[PDB]
Formats: C-alpha cells, structure tokens, sequence
C-alpha cells in the first residue's frame, strides 16, 4: 500500500485507543486529584488511601460505557474490512 | 451393537485361520 | 542418574541467575558436560553397565519397588544439593540488595527500579564468577552420591 | 532508619519462632492422608487454620516495627 | 476358539503401540506430572527443574506405586499365560481386571454416574462397567485430586511469599520486589524439611 | 448394480485414511478441544493439563456425544448392509443422511447462508445442502460456539484475578506479582466447584 | 452471542469484581483515615506506621467474608452454567 | 520484476511464460497476504494497549494485560462473527 | 567484513533508534516533569496523576511523527540494500 | 585436559562480559545516581522521568566502544582457537 | 578402561585387538568432538550473556534476548572466517 494510507491507519488507530483510554481514565484522574487535595487539606499524605474511590469509579466507568465501547470497536473491525477493497487495489 | 462389530470381525478372522489352519 | 547429575547443575545455574535478577543454566548446563567429559564419567557409566551384567544377570534380575523410589525420591537431591552450593552466594546477593535498599531508602525518590535491576545483575554476574571457582570440589561430591546410587541399583 | 534496625533485631529472636511457624505450616500441609485429600470442607479447614496460626506470629513481628517506629 | 499364534502377536504389538496412552490415561501418570507441575510453579522456578527430569521421576513413581497391580497382573494372567494353563482369550481378560480395580480405588462414584449416563447404557455395579467409560471418569476424578493436592502444596509457598512482602513493606522499603528476597527462603524452607520426601509419602501413599 | 466388492472395499479403505479429518472436522472434537484449551490457559497453568490428556479426555467425550448417530448408522446402515438388505450404495447414503443431520443441529443459518452463496449453487431448503458446503458451515459454527463457552469460563477466573491484584495494589505492595497469589484461588475455586465433572457434562449437553 | 448479552455478562462480573473487593478495603480505607486523623493531631510526619493496622484489619474481613465472598463466586460460576443453554440457543 | 531477471522479450503482461508467472504471482499473494493481515492485527491490538493502559492507571505494573485482554479478543471476534466476516472477505478477495 | 564496516553499521543503526526513541519519549518526559513539578509547588504526593497526560501525549506524537518515522524507517531499508556492493566485494 | 582448565576457561569467558556488561551499564547508572538525586533535591517525585537519559548514554556506549568490543570478541574467538592444541595435547 | 572391559590381557598399547580399539576410538573421539565443539560455543554465549544483561538493563524484561543476539552471533562467525578458522584446526588436530 502507499505509506499514506499506512500513517492514516496508523492515526486512526492510535485515535481510537485515546478516545477510548481517556473516556475509562480521565473519571479516575479527577478523582485522584480531588482527594490529593482534600488529603493536602487536612495535611496528611497517604499514598495508599486515593485507591477505592479511583477503583469503584474506573469500574463504574467501565459499567456505564459498555455498550459504547462494543460498538466503537464494532463499527471500527467493519470500517477495516470496508476499507479492505480500497486499498488491495 | 457398534461395539460388537470389533468383536464379531476378530471372530471371523480367527475362524478362517482356525480352518485353513 | 547422569540427566539428574546435570539438570542440578543447570538448576544451580538458574537460581543464581534469577537471583542475579536475570541462560545462565546453560553455562553450567556446558561446564558440568566439560567436568563430565574431563573426569572420565563417561567411561565410568560404560565401566557400571558391564559390571551390571556380572552381579545383575540378565535372565533373573530386575529393578524392584524400592529402585523406584529411591530413583523417585532424586528430587529432594537435586534441590538439596542446587541448596547446598549456592547457600554462601545467595546470603551474599540478599544481603548486598537489602544492604542497598535500606541505605537508598532514606530518600524515597530514587527509588531503585531499573537503576536496581542495574545493580542487581553486575553483581549477580560477579557473584557467579567465585561459583565457578569452587564449584569443582561440589561437583566431586555430588558425583560420589550419584554413583553410590547406580551400584545399588546394579546390587554393586 | 531505626525501623529498619529494630526489625532486624526482631528477627534475631521473633524470626527464630516466625521460622518455627513456617515450619508446621510446610510440615502439614504436605503430610495429607487419603481421608484429607478427598474431603474438600477438611481442606478449608486446614487453610484456615494454617492463615491464622501465621497471623499471630506475623503480628508480633509487625508490630514490634509499628512501635520502635512511632518512637 | 482361543486366538492363534499369528492374531496374538498382532495384539501384542497393538497394544504395545498404545502404550504411552496406557501409562497417561490408565495409571498415575496424570496425577503425579499435575501435581509435580504445581510444585515447579509454585516455586519461582519457571523451567529450571526442566521437562526430562520431571516426567522420568514420574515414570519411576509409577513403576513404584503401579508394582503391586502390575505384579498381580503378572501372576494371574501372565503366569498361567506362559505356562499355557490357560487360553489368550481368559489371559486378556484376566489382565484387564486389576487395571479396571485400580482405576475403581482412584475414582469417584458422581464421576461414574456422570459418564454412565452420558454413554447411555444400563448397568447397576460399577464393579462390571466397561473399561471405556471407567478410563474418562479416572482422568476427570485424577485431575480435581491432583488440584486439591497442588492446592495444599501451593499454600505454604504463598505463606511465606505474603509473609516476606509484609515484612519489606512494613520496614519501609516500598521500592524492593518481594521475589527476590523471598526465593531463597521459600528454597531453603523446602530442603530443611525435606519436602521431596513429604511429598513422595503423600502422593504415592494416596492411591493405596 | 451396487458397486463390486473389490470397489466397495476400496471405498472404506479410503474413509479410514481420511479418519483424523472425519473426527477434527465432522465430529464434536473440535469444540471440546478448543473449550478445554481456553481454561487451561483461563489458569495459572500453562501446560500442566499436557496436550495428550486433554485430546484424550475429548476422544472419549466425542464418542459418548455421537454414539446415538454411530448408532443410527449401525441401525439404517451398515445392519441392512450385513443382512443382504439395502445396495451398497443405498447403504451409503442411510450413512451419510443422521451425520448430516446432526451437522445441522449445531450449526448457524449464517454459516450456511455464506457458503450456500460462495459455493453459488441455488439450494433453498437447508437440508438437501451438500457435504463439501456443510462441512466448512459446520466447524466455523463450532469454533464460535467454543469461544462463546471459553469467554464464559473466562469471566470467573478473570474476576478471581482482578480482587487479588486490586487488594494487593490496596496494601501498596504493588511490585508483588498478582499471577503467583492468584493461582492457588483459580485452583481453589475450580475445585469446590467440581469443575471438571461440571465442564464436561455441561459439553456433552452442549451439542443437542 | 448478541451485543448486549456481553454487556450484561461484562457489568455483571464488573459489579461481582466490585462488591468482592469493596468489602475488605473499606475497613482498610477508613483505618487509614483514623490512623492519618491521629498523625494530624500528633504531627508526626511517619509513613510506615499505618501499614500494620490496615495489613490487621485486611484479614480480619478476610476472615469474616471469606465464606461469602466464596459462596457468591461459587454461586457466580453456577450461574454462567445455568445461562449457558440460553446463549447457545 | 522477474521478466527482467528471466531475460525474455515480453511485449504484454497477458502473454508471459508460465515459469515467469508462477514465482511472481506467489510473491504477490504474500505481499497481498501481509496487508490483509496488518487488517485484522489493529483491532486486537487496540483493545490490548486499551486494557495495558487502565491497568497501569490504577497503580497495578505487574498485572499482565495479555490475560486480561483475552476474553474481551474473544468476545470482539465473536459480536462481529469473525468466522464469517474474515472467511466471506477473503473468498471475496479474488473477485 | 572488516570490523570497521561492522561498527559503521551498528553506529548508524543505534543512531537512527535513538533519534526514534528521543522523538517519542522526551514529549512525555516534559508532560511528566510540569506534573511533578505542579505537584511540588502545591504540595501534593499522588502517584499515578502523572500517567494519563504521559500517554495523551504519547499517542499524540506517534501521530504526528508518523509521517517521519515511516520515512525514515524505509530510506533506511534502501540505504542498506544499495550498500550491500560495498560490504561484499 | 582437566577439570580446573575448564573452569578458569569459564570464569575467563564470564569475566570478559563483566567487563563488557559494566563497560555499557556505569554510565547508565551513574545518569541514573545523577538524576535521582536531582529529584530528591527538588523534591520532584517523577519515577518514570530517568528512563530516557538512561537509555541515551546506554546507547552512546555501544557506538563508543563499538571498536573495542569487536576487537575483543574476536581476539577471544582466536585465543580459545589457538589454544585448542591444549585439547589435543 | 576398555580393555579392562573386554577381559584380555595386552601388555603394550600398540598390541590392541581391533575389536575393542574401534569402540574405544570412537569413545575418545566423542569427547575430542565434544570438548572442541563446546569452546565454540563459548564466544557465542558471551554475545548472549551480555545482550540480555544489556536489555534487562533498561527493564525491557519481556523482550526476547535470543532474536536480538541473533544477528550478532551470525557477526561474530564472519568477522573471525568461522568457516575456514574451525576446519583448519579440524584438519590440523588429527596428528
């Protein structure tokens, strides 16, 4: 195939992975942060403390998105086979 | 049934040895 | 017999490697084949298997319930003896990495990770070069009990 | 600095016995009758009872570090 | 009536082709290698014991724990076979009994009754049930004991791994893994006791 | 004019040599085979089952689940064939019609509708469809059907492996390795939950 | 099988996963806090100190859950098999 | 390619000589071959990094992905009927 | 082979997986250095904050680089087959 | 020839990658000495941050001391041919 | 040793029956093989031992040591002219 259409697919799939790496990890980032500073509050630092709420919320995060995660990949697994006869030719 | 058909075959390969014999 | 002789050897190769923090059998797997070699073993088993013949006959003789176990029981062998040669190396690796942990640990920020995997292996590496400079005198015992087993297996 | 010390010193003395606990717990755990192995309720059993049997030990050891630590 | 010389040699050679299905699928094989690979993993050897010598200890703990069946095999069938007291025919099936008990010493009764319905036949001893459903109903039952042993024997080395890494943790040094530090241990553990010899009780011991 | 003797018996020595296609195409090998090799690799165990035992465990479970169609062969088939009652080639055909059958009842309308079409031939009604496009149709129908059992037996051990890593991770003892604590659960849960009378019986009711 | 028979199987592990640990590091979480509350009126900036009574009270609902949290993953397994005929339908 | 490694004089694609034809038709099938497969490596691939990268938010470095990912790999070629899909494309390949 | 080509070869391969990997890393090194150093400025000791924005901008240029990389990973391959009179007379 | 021949052949062979190893991994440690304790001072907690200057000079190592390795592995490759007659003596 | 297995009673070396001297050549040139072949083997586990120090090094603990020293193992044979250093000596070693 022509690079181009390589570095294209390369980019869509690195997009793919962010979107949805950011969409399970960015309700735990804010989590983190909001204990971080509720601990610096009270002046306590406690490394293993910000683990429960940042594991409930990742898991509920990944509850919430399921179906909108099957069918991102769904939809993306047809675009390639799609896309299959553009490029073999 | 399907298991005596193993059987029924050794018997007949016995039975012609045991007469050309 | 010979197999277990050798394996014990490569598992003495791979308990200082992965205490090293890390192949390595096969440098002992190669040395302990050199020892074999050198120290006529192998004209000693072909010395064993003839001598078989006379005090184990051929038509009446067999091995019995008690070779098998005692051929089953080689694997308390091997790990007491892979043990008993590497004792004084993995005090010295354990020793040398708490001794690096606790006097890194004031400061929490280097940490150690990879910069401990570093450490680690250089001397997990030097610490198999004084095993290879005593492992001659081992190898000479260990053989001892190896071929008091296989004369009474033949009833030597 | 000192916490570290303290749990060597520890182990000078509760190591010995923290050894003896592993002891019967290897011990035990690997001389099984026929009776034992096929009874699952009794292997729980033992489980159990090895878990705790290292707690107290465990313990000692643990909170000899949590009290030199504090002082 | 009784086979000819030619058709026994071609049984004898059949069989003899079968063989290592009889040692893995018939005997202790299974359950011996299972547990001998729990033991390997649960140390923090991944391949050091490596694959001859495990399989080769199995082998002579099979010869050991399989001696009394094989020998009664060898005086009741063998014997009178060479002898030419009696027939092929008899020989064969006096061989096939003290395999068919053994393997009814090693089983269970729900692992018989699930194979016995699920082969669709009628029968209401399992003293007489046909050796081709009494061998996957072994397996299966040799399989859940071997895990059950492996899971006893798992337990310790899991004692002291946890043991270790509370103690690193509880010093302070969050940053050293507990492997390490706990190998030797769980090694020198395993050879003051003499585990191999414990292990060699409870495991040729427990088919009796 | 039913095929010769000597034409008929070249027929059936050339079924034999097609045997291990038969069985890991046209039987129940394949998905039993490939459920078994999900849980073993669902574990902590890598190979600690051996290949040997678990193809054997499934020769044995794959000939309990079709002896009803080996049956009705012997029954329509090869009995009146014996008995001087049916042409040979009318024989073969009361032969191939149950195996075709019972292709069908585990097979997918979407397996069939693909191949129907990559064949190009205008069949309508899905039982007068020949063997060379069942076949395909059928194994790709049993190799999803034994993912769906794989992800299914999945789930428990993934969950078992999760609490372990996540309490660890809780204590802050995050260089200890998950994989190592986590095992001895997997065997422990698999084993007070008769796992392998449970995933068996539940194979053999798979395919009906 | 369908798109949402995955969903439900996935949210279902993800709650199971979720109530299995939930229930032994509460205690440890709010330990935690109790022993950080006491450094702030101490202030005593030790880190090491709050690792023995979370490590105690981890096993304490080790031990008091330990027979639930079995039978609900026992139970969990059962129940797969009990859905399993209605997938492969 | 190997009309100039063969030496011959050919004038049109459609008219070469079989032992010409053979090596570079099967040197195009793999080439051919390697593109597809690049095809169905990315979603894999994807959900691997996707569920490495989670585990890694949440603290837990020694947790291996690659058995995590394997349920949800399955899952992914079953929901989109892989067997069919992949098999329907590759007969359709040559058309 | 003359020894000397033989490091020539190995200087220039190092060389290119160098520029690669520093092209790649150091948007991350930055991204992780400004968190840590926010996190020091407002006294804060969370761990894993400084983990999703390493990989946003990770992915972000593989993106961007992709272009580059294939560029130069191909020139690469041509530059050794037309050395290859040289290496072997 | 003897036993003990062979060991001073082994401890020779595995003290030559001591010194290859450490040739390659010191100035990586040193960086990493170097940069941990730059963070202690500032107080920067970034664990992942000293990764890249480690791999830097670990591959400017290789390039620098390309020649001397070579030179090395070969002339060992010659002093174990040269001393075969030992063997055959 | 091998005469003293084959039970005959030879006063000088030189006066060997045939019959156990072929065994006996064959058992010393095992060892003769075994012990050349060996030190080849040593150069060529140096590379390995230092590659995969060099990658554990870094943490990179997953990647495969044997596929990078591979193509420096292959170096090292030419670089010394593996191939004409081993069957001089070889040719030179019999008397």
């Amino acid at each position: 195939m022509t690079p181009e259409m390589f570095v294209e697919l390369f980019r869509e799939a690195l997009w793919m992975v962010l979107i949805m790496v950011c969409a399970i990890i960015i309700p735990s980032l804010l989590i983190g942060l909001i204990v971080a500073i509720f601990q610096a509050a009270t002046s306590i630092n406690e490394q293993t403390l910000s683990f429960l709420p940042r594991l409930i919320v990742t898991l509920l995060a990944l509850m919430l998105f399921g179906h909108w995660m099957t069918q991102m990949l769904m939809e993306y697994f047809y675009g390639l086979i799609e896309r299959l006869p553009q490029v073999l030719y | 049934d399907f298991n005596d058909l193993l059987t029924k075959a050794i018997n007949n390969v016995n039975t012609l040895q045991k007469a050309s014999g | 017999v010979t197999q277990f002789m050798i394996q014990t050897f490569v598992l003495l190769g791979q308990i200082l490697g992965m205490q090293s923090s890390l192949l390595l059998g096969q440098l002992f797997m190669f040395l302990t084949t050199m020892f074999f070699l050198a120290t006529d073993g192998h004209l000693k088993m072909l010395q064993l298997v003839v001598f078989s013949f006379k005090t184990l006959p051929i038509g009446s003789g067999s091995l019995n319930a008690v070779d098998f176990r005692e051929m089953a029981g080689w694997l308390g062998i091997m790990f007491q003896t892979a043990l008993s040669m590497s004792l004084s190396g993995i005090i010295a690796l354990l020793t040398i990495n708490l001794s690096f942990g606790v006097m890194t640990r004031a400061a929490p920020q280097l940490n150690i990770f990879s910069l401990g995997f570093a450490f680690a292996l250089m001397v997990g590496l030097l610490l198999c070069w004084y095993i290879l400079a005593g492992l001659y005198s081992h190898y000479e015992m260990f053989w001892t009990v190896g071929e008091a087993q296989i004369c009474r297996l033949i009833r030597l | 600095a000192s916490v570290l010390i303290v749990g060597a010193i520890s182990l000078m003395w509760f190591g010995e016995a923290l050894a003896r606990s592993l002891f019967s717990i290897m011990s035990r755990l690997f001389d099984l009758q026929r009776e034992e192995i096929f009874d699952t309720a009794k292997l729980f059993d033992i489980a159990l009872g090895a878990m705790t049997d290292l707690l107290f030990p465990l313990f000692l050891v643990l909170a000899t570090l949590f009290t030199a630590a504090m002082i | 009536e009784d086979y000819s010389v030619t058709l026994q040699i071609l049984a004898l050679m059949t069989m003899l082709g079968f063989l290592p299905a009889m040692v893995i699928l018939m005997t202790s094989f299974t359950r011996i290698v299972v547990v001998m690979s729990i033991l390997r993993q649960a140390m923090g050897l991944q391949q050091t014991p490596s694959n001859q010598v495990i399989i080769g200890i199995a082998l002579f703990l099979t010869f050991f724990v399989m001696s009394p069946v094989l020998n009664e095999i060898n005086d009741k069938a063998v014997q009178p076979y060479l002898n030419e007291q009696v027939t092929a025919r008899e020989a064969f099936d006096a061989a096939q009994a003290p395999m068919k008990a053994f393997m009814l010493k090693q089983t269970r009764i729900k692992d018989l009754e699930t194979f016995v319905t699920m082969s669709g036949e009628q029968v209401d001893n399992p003293e007489d049930v046909s050796m081709a459903v009494l061998i996957p109903a072994f397996i299966t039952s040799e399989l859940k004991t071997a895990f059950q042993i492996g899971f006893m024997l798992f337990l310790p080395f899991l004692i002291i791994d946890l043991v270790v890494a509370s103690v690193l943790m509880a010093m302070g040094m969050m940053m050293l893994s507990p492997m390490i530090v706990s190998l030797p241990f769980k090694l020198m553990l395993f050879v003051l006791v003499d585990g191999w010899n414990l292990i060699l009780s409870t495991l040729a011991g427990s088919f009796a």
